[PDB]
């Protein structure tokens, strides 16, 4: 599982 | 908390925090995990046990072997945004990865700190089994995931609503009382989750 940091 | 309490964390992460090879900003980097200290040390533990590592980075992440399938793929919620994978300073989930210098907001990501958002992601897959995805979170998520801005990204996916509520919670006491207005029942959620 990957998330990105908030744009 | 105490100082042996966050000196305690500093131990914890002494063991989970990887540095890069070759130059780097080793003060920044030391900032990093102090900020990360600040972390309940229950769930801090928790990633120690789970071998999980906080990879600190010294360029993007998809010149790392295990990222560079990312490479050119607009991460969830970056449509329009015109960048990759290759330009995001952070990356967390079954791992954890961050751009040394790239913590503060509007460095890359308009997070309110990109380790500990990043390292939230970790502790809600890996440490409580993606509690974000629960039907208790939801529910505070329906209600409350709205209220912390980024409305298009926060107020669309729980488990970065919790990402960004977690940070709020432990960066610091200002940020923590930030949540506690904006977002009542998302701050009881958390609190109850560390005791
Ligand atoms: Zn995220």
């Amino acid at each position: 599982e990957v998330n990105p940091a908030v744009p | 908390m105490d100082s042996t309490t966050i000196q305690q964390n500093k131990d914890t992460l002494s063991q989970i925090v990887v540095f890069p090879t070759g130059n780097y900003d080793k003060n920044e980097a030391n900032a990093m995990v102090n900020r990360l200290a600040n972390i309940d040390g229950k769930y801090l533990n928790a990633l120690k046990q789970n071998n999980l590592k906080i990879k600190l980075l010294s360029g993007k992440l998809t010149d790392e072997k295990e990222y560079a399938y990312l490479k050119g793929v607009v991460p969830k919620g970056w449509e329009g945004t015109g960048k990759t994978w290759d330009d995001v300073p952070g990356l967390g989930g079954s791992t954890v990865a961050l751009r040394i210098g790239f913590s503060n907001k509007g460095k890359g990501h308009d997070a309110i700190n990109l380790e500990l958002h990043a390292t939230a992601h970790a502790i809600d897959h890996i440490v409580l089994n993606d509690i974000s995805k629960s039907a208790q979170f939801k529910q505070i998520f329906a209600k409350e995931g709205r209220s912390l801005g980024n409305v298009n990204f926060l107020g669309v996916y729980p488990e970065e609503f919790f990402a960004e509520s977690f940070a709020y919670y432990y960066l610091n006491q200002d940020t923590n009382s930030k949540l506690k207005s904006a977002c009542p029942q998302t701050y009881s959620f958390l609190q109850n989750l560390a005791k």
